[PDB]
């Protein structure tokens, strides 16, 4: 809210590398279970 | 799949970004309404109290804004939510105690629909820009959408169960754009091609034109019951054209008062006859033709629509370039009140003594069908003793049925001539006719004379059976009554054979229009 | 600048139906008096009903409302009674209203018509149109109907089933003498029974200076209130409203300082 | 509550959690029977 | 239901007496539903033996 | 379903001739003699009875 | 009317006339498809003349008075099914009243109305929104359902049923009649092909009148006939006149060719009229002698299903959905009116900017999202603690906003879903 | 006149004979965020993210797919506020 | 309910007043009257009578809306009287008019309580 409400001016395309992917990524590490829920 | 997930129409690119479903957004039926300005559109009372607008609070309506907040969805002109600084909105249906409440500078109050307010009003197809003008709003009674009758003719309405949308600007500067750019007013003249689109409509055309005759005197009451109706009156009564052996007024005398400014036109009538112009009374006139407004006021002439339609040159297109976009929405608002409130004292109608022919033209008539069907008869059987010599470029069969098609249709031509020789002009279809309001000089030969010879697919009727049309003909018949020529009228009624052929050619022409719309609107689309 | 003396003369007289003739006055008033007999002239109806037990073929709001329109005896009672809203009372009291009640039950198997005659009053007053019968509905072996109405007073303007009057004719000026309709051809339409023209005649001669006159008059009557007193009814009653507008026009003209 | 049969019209009061039957007669259409507080109508 | 070929459509002589010449919807079903005449009665078949 | 019990353009009581009107058509009379020996002689209250269809009579064939 | 035994199916959307009749100009095959034992219409007194402006462009005057007494009345039922259900061993529906305490997923709706079953007695008067039918499902407490009605229908209970349906679940149908007065919005139709609206309704007082007071009950516009020529409407009314008159019923079998517009015309001048139907009529408001003569006469009209009780609905900031929160119908069957691609282009024409802005942004989906100002990302913004941080550029100074619809949002979303980066740079 | 002259230059503008047509709107130096609203979104838009794409936003429909003010009438321009005319603007508040 | 109750048609409110005036300001001695809950029934028969008086130059009435009950009345006399004269002038009349035509009216019933025949 206090960051100021501005416009766009260029949408630019790209790949996005594994790099990024990883350090961006929010569970740590990876999901790793199949199952989602357990009790 | 994710591709799957954002396929074209109805995926996530072509169903949702561009083309929506919005809110404040209402949809009944229309219906006519005289009394209302052109800029205007009657509101029923429920639709009213449901779509609201958010109001800031200012020191210069606190007072009447805590008045309304005072009634809150019980009584109609109320309010329904509170918003303040912090962006908490609350419910004034569920508060306790509505006293506690106290407005302060920066609040926004969410107000009722009323009276004043502006909207934006469109039909079910949007071809061109005026499919959706901005008009303002007026609150009555029922459950209709109530707007007046010069306005239907740019949004292409008829109102025999028809609906239409409008939607209401929230904020601030979309009000004021669309009062500054797409208001009713500021559309009269279109850039598409240079004329007026609204003008005077069905009703008030027929009478315009029997209010401008030569011969229509006013006494005193009636004249002041008709400048009761006037808004744009300074208030004085101008003097009567025939001052002994009693005072009448003239229609063209109080139909000046009516015209703005000081404009200057010349026009002519429907019935001009063109060789006028040549010998003397040219600035007279005997049949009271060439209108004639100068300085601001009709001097000669009776008017129709070709003097108060929508085509170029007219009194409105004039009016407008001249006055202003202002001044026109009071001339088409008096007009119409001042004629309405005058022909409900001259009256009209129609029924079937103006339908009724005379003795005369009907045995002109069948003689002069009697003779179409002998030369069709001599053709036929030249052709087949082999007399006959086709043309350049023509089968003989060409040459032969473009000859019987010519014969046919000198014929009725002539019929035609016949039937409009005879009318009165106490005639309800003749008043409809020249006045240009609704018809054409086809219909009335067709009700009074000849329906005329019936073809599907731009030919005559062919040969549906085996040589034969229907089965109650012999084989290769090649006149005029067994392929497709009613000789009666719609009032004499039709005989079986005719009453088919006749469904033919209404069936075909019944689905050209079915398949016209689709097709242009696909190719508008792709073009757009 | 002042009012006329107009003159009333009477040539029929049944229990159904008045016949007279007015003479010098205007159209404005001979029209005004014409709406009044059919709008704003009170009576007696059925305004209010309660259905205990209906196992008839028509529903429910089917009989409530073939109740209303039936016409209750409203000759002498009606200035005694208040409108609803302006009495003092509670929802009903027998100072403005009148309580009826229907009970009738079919147990033979001959079918049984439900006729007027079933509507039982408890004023001697009011009662309907009985001294054949309109018929309500048709019962079968099994079936009953039971119920309770009240009976208020109104106008013509509520709902057309206050009004008193069948059709009410009224015409003037029986030959063109006014030429205020323009025939096309005037020989084909057939002589007004008030006429006084020649049997080969088509229209009287137009005089420019005339104004309508001695307008012809036809009242009658569905069975409340008398044809006699339809008349004397209305007039009274027009002559109150005006002259009870004219006590709020004093009265504004009067707080003007 | 009570239940009216659909052929032999004999009430019975039938009650909650129970098979839906007539007696005297074996049937499986029931009309619930009408309420007893009442509602006042207009002849208008 | 929406092809714009218009002979599977038009009105054909031989229709006399069997199918209702005036009788069809608008729309986009113009002449493929249609209703059978007055006396019109149709076949039920048997053997030739 | 049910005979009308006022005419709706004049405001006559027609709901009370029903029965009579029968029994005029029972004897000999036609339907132009039987309207006019009720006292119907606009053409308003006459289309009231000419063109009446009484439904009530097939709906009391179904047992209660 | 429809069938007979109209009491018993209980059908849904069933309309029924008061009052049918048969006509007075009968075509000879009518008597072996049972249309005088079934009819549907009213003989109604017709005048075709302009008289204050309301009908025009198709449309009718129509008499109040006379509506008054019965015309063209009507009823409408409709029914409701609800069959109570076991999907589960232990999710199971019942027939029950729900109380306040016990169950929780009730609205604020009354609950008195319904007995100890569950359902309404018939008699009462249900209005828009009030429940019917109490049914209550157990939680793995009690979690009650219900059917509530839709919104103005202002009906009264008809009958209620209940028995077995084929698998053998109890389930009940309700039926409710609400009565139908026509009004300026109703449709109505000839026997030739003319629809039309109602315009306006005058009392008696006012229609105009003939000189012994037969006063029309329709009146329609003169210019609907001169375009579409159909005069076979202008023989049944004076056809008509004529079979009133004599006490017979006309005949109007096609080619019969026994009957012309003289031979009528001749049998009117009899009775005492102008011999082609034309009639004298006055004005009602003045009086006066109307200078034309108005062509009257009895025809045959019908009532169509179109009514205007059915076709009108508002939308002003009602429920939207879940997942695009874009607007959503509700319970009182109105939601919003499409903003089509036609629609969207008039505007452009017009140059209104704003209003274009407004009627897809501001009334449908609005959003606000945080964008980081390097990098063209979405950022994490807590406004509770007011930490705006963007991950992976390590900024937390120069973060920003852009004001945008909801609908291109998880649209950026799902592109970022595929291995592309839509980088919203505000310079 | 206007439009059949507008029309018939702006259909023959690039050299040669391209209808108004599917594969006449797909060529142009147009964005690949308008050529995803026709029926290949997925693959030209992969194409993009191959070829590293730019998108200057200067069309309309490329405008209010993101909710923003499209550059057409209204939008053409923008305001500034002055500092020097409002000193003598009178105040109520 | 979208629909108005049948007794707004001529029974007024609490708030309102049945007649209010005011002066018109384009001519001199004219005013403008505006009768609340009525109709042509009394709205017609006020004009007839004002334009019997030879010192009224003008007087119309209208129902602006057919949907609302409300008429308007104007009035322009000359300068040695007064609109407000002329309205009441005019009531006065009728009254004498119709009071006068009951009794003449009651006199012609009772004029055959057997017969004159
Ligand atoms: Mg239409
Ligand atoms: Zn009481
Ligand atoms: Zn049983
Ligand atoms: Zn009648
Ligand atoms: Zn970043």
């Amino acid at each position: 809210s206090a960051c100021p409400l501005r416009t766009i001016k260029r949408v630019q395309f790209g790949v996005l590398s594994p790099d990024e992917l990883k350090r961006m990524s929010v569970t740590e590490g990876g999901i790793k279970y199949p199952e989602t829920t357990e009790g | 799949s994710l591709k799957q997930r954002l396929k074209g129409k109805e995926g996530r690119v072509r169903g949702n970004l561009m083309g929506k479903r919005v809110d404040f957004s209402a949809r009944t039926v229309i219906t006519p309404d005289p009394n209302l300005s052109i800029d205007q559109v009657g509101v029923p009372r429920s639709i009213a109290a449901n779509m609201t607008f958010a109001e800031i609070v200012t020191p210069f309506n606190i007072d009447r804004l805590q008045e309304l907040v005072r009634r809150g969805n019980s009584q109609y002109p109320g309010a329904k939510y509170i918003i303040r600084d912090n962006g908490d909105r609350i419910d004034l249906r569920f508060h306790p105690k509505p006293s506690d409440l106290h407005l302060q500078t920066g609040y926004k109050v969410e107000r009722h629909m009323c009276d004043g307010d502006i909207v934006i009003f469109n039909r079910q197809p949007t071809l061109h820009k005026m499919s959706m003008m901005g008009h303002r709003v007026r609150i009555l009674p029922w459950s209709t959408f109530r707007l007046n009758l010069s306005v239907t003719t740019p949004y292409n309405a008829d109102f025999d169960g028809d609906e239409m949308n409008l939607h209401l600007p929230q904020s601030l500067e979309t009000r004021a754009e669309i009062q500054e750019l797409a208001m009713v007013p500021r559309m009269i003249v279109t850039p598409q091609s240079n004329r007026p689109v609204m003008g005077i409509v069905q009703d008030t055309l027929t009478a315009v034109r029997k209010f401008t005759k030569r011969d229509v005197f006013l006494e005193r009451g009636e004249v002041m019951n008709l400048l009761m109706f006037l808004s744009t009156w300074d208030g004085k009564v101008p003097q009567p054209a025939i001052l002994k052996p009693r005072p009448l007024w003239t229609g063209k005398q109080i139909f000046s008062l009516i015209i703005p400014g000081h404009i200057n036109c010349i026009r002519t009538h429907s019935t001009h006859p063109d060789d006028e112009d040549s010998g003397p009374y040219k600035h007279i006139s005997p049949g009271d033709t060439k209108v004639v407004v100068e300085n601001g006021e009709l001097i000669m002439g009776i008017l129709c629509k070709k003097s108060l339609g929508t085509s170029a040159g007219s009194l409105v297109h004039i009016s407008y370039l001249e006055m202003g976009h202002d001044i026109t929405r009071l001339f088409y608002s008096n007009i119409q009140t001042v004629i309405n409130n005058w022909l409900l004292i001259e009256g009209h109608t129609i029924g079937i003594g103006d339908s009724i022919a005379d003795s005369k033209t009907y045995q002109d008539i069948q003689n002069t069908i009697k003779k179409a069907k002998q030369d069709v008869i001599e053709v036929i059987e030249k052709a087949h003793n082999n007399e006959l010599e086709p043309t350049p470029g023509n089968t003989l069969r060409q040459t032969f049925e473009n000859q019987v098609n010519r014969i046919l249709n000198d014929a009725r031509d002539k019929t035609g001539s016949s039937a409009q020789k005879s009318l009165s002009e106490y005639n309800n279809f003749k008043s409809m006719v020249v006045s240009g309001a609704k018809g054409s000089k086809i219909n009335i030969s067709q009700v009074i004379a000849v329906v005329g010879q019936q073809n599907v697919e731009g030919k005559r009727i062919p040969f549906g059976f085996k040589h034969r049309t229907l089965p109650h003909f012999i084989k290769d018949d090649y006149g005029p009554e067994s392929r497709g020529f009613v000789e009666n009228s719609y009032l004499a009624g039709l005989t079986p054979t005719e009453f088919f052929f006749h469904a033919m050619g209404g069936r075909e022409g019944l689905i050209d229009t079915a398949v016209k719309t689709a097709e242009t609107g696909y190719i508008q689309r792709r073009l757009i | 600048p002042y009012a006329n003396q107009p003159t009333v003369r009477i040539t029929e007289l049944t229990d159904e139906n008045v016949k007279f003739i007015i003479e010098n006055t205007d159209l404005a008033v001979a029209n005004s008096i014409r709406r009044v007999f059919i709008a704003e002239v009170p009576i007696i109806a059925i305004d209010w009903v309660q259905i205990d037990a209906n196992s008839s073929v028509l529903h429910d709001e089917f009989i409530a409302h073939r109740l209303g329109l039936i016409p209750l005896t409203s000759d002498d009672i009606v200035d005694k009674l208040q409108y609803s809203r302006d009495c003092t009372c509670e929802e009903f009291c027998p100072e403005c209203s009148v309580e009826f009640t229907l009970d009738v039950r079919c147990n033979e198997d001959q079918t049984r018509h439900v006729t007027s005659r079933d509507l039982i009053s408890n004023s001697p007053r009011v009662i309907p149109v009985t001294s054949d019968d309109i018929l309500i509905v048709k019962l079968r072996k099994g079936q009953e109907l039971r119920l309770r109405a009240y009976a208020k007073k109104g106008f013509g303007k509520e709902h057309a089933k206050w009004n008193p009057t069948a059709g009410v004719a009224f015409e003037y000026d029986p030959d063109n003498a006014l030429r205020h309709t323009v025939y096309p051809k005037p020989e084909e339409w057939p002589k007004s029974e008030y006429s006084e023209l020649d049997e080969d005649e088509s229209q009287a001669p137009y005089d420019p200076n005339g104004k309508p006159e001695r307008f012809y008059y036809n009242v009658e009557s569905c069975g409340s209130l008398r044809p006699e007193t339809i008349v004397l009814s209305a007039l009274s009653g027009l002559k109150k409203k005006l002259s009870d507008l004219q006590t709020q026009l004093s009265h504004e003209i009067q707080s003007d300082v | 509550m009570i239940y009216i049969c659909g052929e032999c019209h004999t009430e019975n009061e039938i009650k909650s959690r129970d098979p839906i039957r007539c007696r005297e007669c074996g049937y499986r259409i029931m009309y619930k029977k009408r309420t007893k507080r009442l509602v006042v109508f207009d002849a208008r | 239901r929406d092809g714009k070929l218009a002979k599977p459509r038009q009105l054909h002589n031989t229709l006399w007496g069997m199918v209702c010449p005036a009788e069809t919807p608008e729309g986009h079903a113009v002449g493929l539903v249609k209703n059978l005449a007055l006396m019109a009665y149709i076949s039920v078949g048997s053997q030739p033996s | 379903m049910i005979i009308p019990v006022r005419c709706f353009t004049c405001g006559k009581i027609v709901g009370n001739k029903w029965e009579a009107y029968l029994g005029l058509l029972q004897a000999e009379y036609t339907e132009g003699d039987a309207l006019d020996a009720l006292g119907l002689k606009r053409y308003c209250c006459r289309r009231m009875l000419l063109a009446h269809v009484d439904l009530i009579e097939k709906l009391l064939n179904y047992a209660p | 009317v429809y069938i007979t035994n109209f009491h018993v199916r209980m059908d849904t959307l069933a309309h029924v006339l008061y009052y049918p009749q048969k006509p007075l100009v009968t075509t000879r095959s009518m008597e072996y498809l049972r249309f005088r034992e079934l009819p549907a219409g009213i003989n109604s007194i017709v005048a075709i003349a302009s008289y204050t402006g309301y009908n025009q462009e198709d449309s009718v005057i129509m008499n109040r008075s006379a509506v008054d007494r019965g015309f063209f009345r009507s009823v409408f039922y409709r029914s409701y099914k609800e069959q109570e259900s076991k999907k589960g061993f232990d999710q199971e529906e019942v027939f029950e009243k729900p109380t306040r305490e016990t169950c929780q997923g009730m609205r604020h709706a009354i609950y008195d109305k319904l007995d100890d079953d569950g359902l309404i007695a018939p008699g009462v008067r249900v209005s828009g929104d009030d429940v019917i039918i109490g049914k209550t499902v157990t939680l793995p407490t009690k979690r009650d359902c219900s059917t509530f009605l839709r919104t103005s229908e202002t009906g009264i209970v008809d009958q209620v049923m209940v028995t077995l349906n084929q698998e053998g679940y109890k389930f009940c149908k309700i039926r409710v009649r609400s009565v139908r007065i026509p009004q300026i919005g109703d449709k109505f139709a000839s026997r030739h092909g003319q629809k039309g609206t109602c315009g306006i309704q005058y009392r008696q007082e006012d229609m105009p009148f003939t000189c012994e007071g037969i006063t029309p009950d329709i009146i329609i516009n003169p210019h609907a006939i001169p375009s579409r020529m159909t005069i076979g409407h202008l023989i049944e009314c004076l056809q008509g006149k004529v079979s009133a008159n004599k006490g017979e019923i006309g005949d109007a079998t096609p080619f019969n060719d026994a009957v012309n517009v003289q031979k009528i015309s001749n049998l009117l001048s009899d009775y005492g009229y102008h011999l082609r139907g034309n009639e004298v009529l006055y004005n009602g408001f003045t009086g006066r002698k109307i200078t034309s003569q108005i062509f009257i006469g009895p025809t045959y009209y019908q009532r169509l299903k179109h009514m205007v009780d059915d076709k009108i609905h508002s939308r002003a900031r009602g429920p939207i959905q879940i997942l695009n929160r874009q607007p959503m119908e509700g319970r009182s069957r109105d939601g919003g009116l499409r903003f089509g691609e036609m629609e969207r282009d008039c505007q452009i024409a017009h140059g209104a900017a704003q209003f274009l802005r407004e009627r897809l942004f501001e009334a449908s989906d609005p959003y606000q999202v945080h964008v980081c100002n390097l990098c063209g990302i979405m950022a994490i913004a807590n406004t509770r603690t007011h930490t705006y941080e963007c991950r992976g550029c390590r900024n937390k100074t120069q973060i920003s906003l852009v004001r945008m619809p909801y609908a291109c949002k998880l649209l950026f979303q799902e592109l970022m879903s595929m291995s592309i980066a839509p980088r919203m740079m505000s310079v | 006149y206007r439009h059949l002259a507008l029309l018939c230059d702006t259909m023959t503008c690039r050299g040669h004979l391209m209808a108004i047509t599917r594969h006449g709107v797909n060529r142009q130096d147009t964005g690949p965020l308008m050529k995803c609203s026709f029926e290949e979104t997925v693959d030209v838009l992969m194409e993009a993210a191959a070829h590293g794409e730019s998108d200057p936003m200067k069309g309309v429909s490329e405008n209010i797919m993101l909710g923003q003010l499209a550059p057409a009438g209204t939008g053409c321009f923008d305001l500034l506020l002055d500092a020097e005319k409002c000193k003598y603007g009178m105040e109520i508040p | 309910m979208n629909a108005p109750p049948a007794f707004e048609s001529f029974l007024l409110f609490e708030g309102e007043k049945k007649i209010t005036i005011n002066k018109d300001t384009k001519v001199p001695n004219a005013c403008l009257f505006t009768i609340n809950k009525e109709d042509h029934t009394l709205g017609n028969i006020i004009k007839s009578q004002l334009l019997k008086d030879p010192q009224v130059l003008f007087a119309g009435y209208k129902v602006p809306h057919p949907l609302e009950h409300k008429i308007i009345i104007r009035v322009q006399t000359t300068p040695d009287y007064s609109p407000q004269e002329a309205f009441t002038n005019a009531i006065t009349d009728l009254i004498s008019e119709l009071s006068l035509l009951e009794e003449r009216f009651r006199v012609a019933i009772k004029d055959k309580q057997e017969g004159i025949e």
